[PDB]
RNA sequence: GCGGGGUUGAGCAGCCUGGUAGCUCGUCGGGCUCAUAACCCGAAGAUCGUCGGUUCAAAUCCGGCCCCCGCAACCA
């Protein structure tokens, strides 16, 4: 019932330019969602994007559960690099160690779909590779 | 801001150049206060 | 750290200058309103509008954001400068320096964008200098200007080349064309297009009077001469028919004459010079080709003429600088920057004027 | 289709029986003049359209290609 993941950084309260019409497409107001996001945020950290479920009921008071922050951003943070996608195999822009990746993995274990953290780590590595960085 | 009505007619190749060969950008030489073109029959207040 | 400090000091000033030229507050305001509009869901029903709006916004945002960053980065550097100095922690100092460098680079990029926005701004140019109506004095002035330009170009790094030069019979040069090769040569010089106004006591005058001579500079980019592509058989309509008068039975029967026609343009070329149809066609085809070329040239001319007319409409505003050597003050009329070191300017210190002009976008 | 041509920046030579780049102007540096012109002196400057060939050797002889200039392109 109108559930879609679509939002920018957590600290930016009330995203008017990027999301705008998308969050207030259905009957739910612009104020509420933003407020909810704000409420969510203060327990952890700002700057990073965070996705959340948007089950828009007929009553309008929607139910929601947060997800872990996206992987790509985390990877970038780990790196200390901004842009590292252009021409990956032809010339290596960035590079990361496995240990770091592993460390990164373990912190998202609640939302991550797996029991063995090894699997998670390898997924993360794969993701990193896709981006452009060689492990 | 009013348009300067140049004497070149229809400008074809280059406008600035045309203007330069125009009265607007004519040479101005000052009248000498002393020297050659310097004699004044009557003063400014004469 | 003295050089570093100096650099830091400079950078703030530079930023301020950029802001001034940009008209930053206005831009910010625009971004705001545009953003608001975007946020409103009714805008995306009209597709053409919406995309345009989006396009508008992003650039504005970039402009603002960059400026904001510039403000902050400098401050950070300053904060860390103290650490570098008194506390004497090396790594921290290094980091600060790095940040400054990065920030500086960013600033440069924005300013570069501002300056060299045009299509041909990257290309090499032909500086054309033409002396004014005066006579000898005017010629001399022109020559001086040329010299100055040459000095500038060399300083920059550009490769100068005197393509054509008409000399003055007494002194100075009547006219001169100079090819100025190098990266962003046109974009650097395009602002110098205009009339330049010298004021000085003439050495060639026997009276020794103060003369006010003018001389034009005109910078145009080396456009690539696009090849004249041949027309298609589909675009042409080809009649063939009998010829006028002539002599015989064979002539009466045969259809040697050829009338080629352009469907897009409505131009025609006939030919019936030759007996052979084929030859006539060839001739006719050639004629048609020639005509197309002429039409393309005509079009080019007309467009140019419009531009010229437009330029003329500015009139007295084509005068961009004023070199007063009696009272020793150079003034750029459009930007308003002044300097009393006239001689220096002449020698080729135009960066102060040029840069400002670029910033302005004039 | 048949001839003639492309040579310092311009206009002309040589090519005439292969090996020598000449004339007039122009350009550049000096002079004369208050200065400029004229005048005087001294210099520089040419892969001979281009590409191949024949030669010990090519502007020069032969051919191809590009461009120019003549002519001829008829008796139905
Ligand atoms: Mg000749
Ligand atoms: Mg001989
Ligand atoms: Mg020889
Ligand atoms: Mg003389």
């Amino acid at each position: 019932q109108a559930y879609v993941k679509l939002q920018v950084a957590a600290g930016m309260a009330n995203p008017s330019p990027p999301v705008g019409p998308a969050l207030g497409q259905q009957g739910v107001n612009i104020m509420e969602f933003c407020k909810a996001f704000n409420a969510k945020t203060d327990s952890i950290e700002k700057g990073l994007p965070i996705p959340v479920v948007i089950t828009v009921y007929a009553d309008r008071s929607f139910t929601f559960v947060t997800k872990t922050p996206p992987a790509a951003v985390l990877l970038k943070k780990a790196a200390g690099i901004k842009s590292g996608s252009g021409k990956p195999n032809k010339d290596k822009v960035g590079k990361i160690s496995r240990a770091q990746l592993q460390e990164i993995a373990q912190t998202k274990a609640a939302d991550m779909t797996g029991a063995d953290i090894e699997a998670m780590t390898r997924s993360i590595e794969g993701t990193a590779r896709s981006m452009g960085l060689v492990v | 801001m009013s348009r300067y009505q140049h004497t070149k007619g229809q400008i074809k190749d280059n406008a600035i150049e045309a203007l330069l060969h125009d009265p607007l950008f004519r040479q101005r030489v000052e009248k000498n206060k002393k020297g050659k073109g310097s004699y004044m029959r009557k003063g400014k207040h004469g | 750290i003295n050089p570093v400090n100096n650099r830091i000091q400079d950078l703030t000033e530079r930023s301020d200058v950029l802001r001034g030229y940009l008209d930053y507050d206005a831009k910010k305001e625009r971004l705001e309103e545009v953003n608001a509009e975007l946020e409103q869901p009714d805008v995306w029903n009209e597709p053409e509008r919406a995309q345009a709006l989006g396009k508008e916004r992003s650039s504005l945002e970039a402009v603002v954001d960059t400026l904001d960053q510039m403000k902050q980065g400098l401050e950070d550097v300053s904060g860390l400068l103290e650490l570098a100095v008194e506390a004497d922690d090396e790594e921290t100092f290094n980091e600060a320096v790095a940040e400054l460098d990065a920030l500086e680079e960013k600033l440069a990029q924005l300013e570069f964008r501002r300056m060299f926005s045009g299509e041909y701004d990257s290309a090499d140019c032909y500086l054309d200098i033409q002396a004014g109506s005066g006579g000898t004095e005017a010629q001399d002035w022109a020559s001086m200007l040329e010299r100055m330009y040459l000095r500038w170009a060399e300083s920059r790094g550009f490769k100068t080349e005197i393509i054509e030069e008409s000399e003055g019979e007494v002194a100075g040069i009547k006219s001169v064309t100079i090819k100025i090769s190098g990266d962003y040569a046109y974009g650097w010089l395009r602002t110098e297009t205009g009339v330049h106004r010298l004021v000085r006591k003439s050495p060639f005058d026997s009276g020794g009077r103060r003369h006010t001579s003018f001389s034009s500079a005109f910078v145009y980019p080396e456009v690539d001469d696009d090849i004249d592509i041949e027309i298609n058989p589909a675009d042409l309509r080809i009649d063939v028919y009998r010829t006028s008068g002539a002599g015989g039975q064979h002539v009466n029967r045969t259809e040697s004459a050829v009338r080629i026609t352009h469907i897009p343009t409505g131009i025609v070329t006939q030919c019936q010079n030759d007996r052979s149809q084929h030859k006539n066609k060839d001739q006719a085809m050639k004629q048609m080709k020639a005509k197309l070329y002429e039409l393309e040239m005509q079009k080019k001319n007309a467009e140019k003429q419009a531009m010229e007319d437009n330029k003329s409409d500015i009139g007295w505003g084509s005068q961009i600088r004023s070199y007063v050597l009696d009272d020793s003050r150079i003034k750029d009329l459009r930007t308003g920057v002044e300097t009393r070191n006239t001689q220096a300017v002449l020698d080729g210190s135009l960066d102060q004027f040029i840069e400002a002009s670029l910033k302005a976008g004039l």
